[PDB]
């Protein structure tokens, strides 16, 4: 039981990636999205989508590399991420 | 000296200092930076300099005056647990450039901003 | 209650407040010229104590937020404290000991980090 679901690549190109995901009934403050190079911890980069929104894009990738996309959900509306209580659902996405 | 009076220095001066922290937290703590704690961990690194060299110059003020604006707001003012909780929380979802960038940028700059305070009063007295 | 509610500046200054009283009594028993082992030990202390309250709150969402403005936001924000360091790391270098210098930034730096880890690791190790 993971926060949010069904996360998984919808549009691909070689530099770019569209992600979505099933936005819990209930709606989050904002969501964390972390991506990168899998295994390569200094390419790690992140950004936050609020709430309401279900998808984001990934852009500025390089081809044929093996990407990690982790989205962490935040229900607090005054509280950083790591209070959070929900366990991020995390993709893997080659190109 | 344990006096009851600077129970009450410390007390009122972490509690001033704390609220402006956790207010800058609030509205400052940006989405991919701590610009909160990094703001009052800055501000608070030039506001000793400034009161260390201010204290220094002035040795007839009270034992309640450093206590109240050096260990009472400035202690609550800026944190370290803040940073390294926030610090590690980068690690743990594996941003290790941005933990760098925000350990570097917290050290570095609050002793440049702690040294910054210090020149400007000695700039100011001379 | 919600952000901003009258209840939550009282659970924040009496966190500070009893943070600072803790933070200036061992600035005072153990801190010496030549290394500050008062304010190492507020920040490390509060380094480990902020991991295992943050493990603590993440794992426990029923808990009222003011467990998290006093405990976090008030006391360990009072324990710990950059202001002080920076003076103190400022003196040695000023002073000419750069090695302690470098010596205190680092332990104090790499120090809370691995405390707060060690904090986030000790709940981890027992809830589960
Ligand atoms: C039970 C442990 C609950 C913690 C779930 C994992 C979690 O908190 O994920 C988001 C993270 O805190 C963001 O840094
Ligand atoms: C260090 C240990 C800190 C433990 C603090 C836990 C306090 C707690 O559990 O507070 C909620 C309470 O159980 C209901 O109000
Ligand atoms: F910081
Ligand atoms: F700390
Ligand atoms: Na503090």
């Amino acid at each position: 039981s993971s926060v949010p679901t069904k996360l998984e690549v919808v549009a691909a190109t070689p530099t770019s990636l569209l992600i979505s995901w099933d936005a819990p009934a209930v709606t989050v403050d904002h969501y964390v999205i972390t991506y990168g190079e899998t295994g390569a911890y200094w390419s790690y980069q992140e950004f936050t989508v609020p709430g309401s929104k279900s998808t984001a894009t990934i852009s500025g990738l390089k081809p044929g590399v093996d990407y990690t996309i982790t989205v962490y959900a935040n229900p607090y509306s005054d509280a950083p991420i790591y209070y959070s209580y929900h366990s991020p659902i995390s993709i893997n996405y080659r190109t | 000296t344990y006096a009851p009076l600077n129970f009450i220095a410390i007390g009122i001066g972490a509690t001033l200092g704390a609220w402006l922290r956790w207010v800058l937290g609030l509205k400052l703590n940006g989405a991919g930076w701590p610009w909160g704690t990094l703001t009052a961990n800055l501000v608070g690194g030039y506001l000793i300099g400034v009161m260390v060299a201010l204290i220094a110059s002035h040795p007839e003020w009270p034992a309640w005056i450093r206590l109240a604006a050096v260990t009472g707001f400035l202690g609550g003012l800026t944190t370290f647990s803040t940073f390294s909780a926030e610090t590690v929380d980068m690690l743990c979802r594996g941003v290790y450039a941005t933990a760098a960038a925000y350990a570097g940028a917290s050290l570095a700059g609050s002793l440049a901003m702690t040294g910054l305070g210090l020149a400007t009063v000695r700039l100011l007295l001379r």
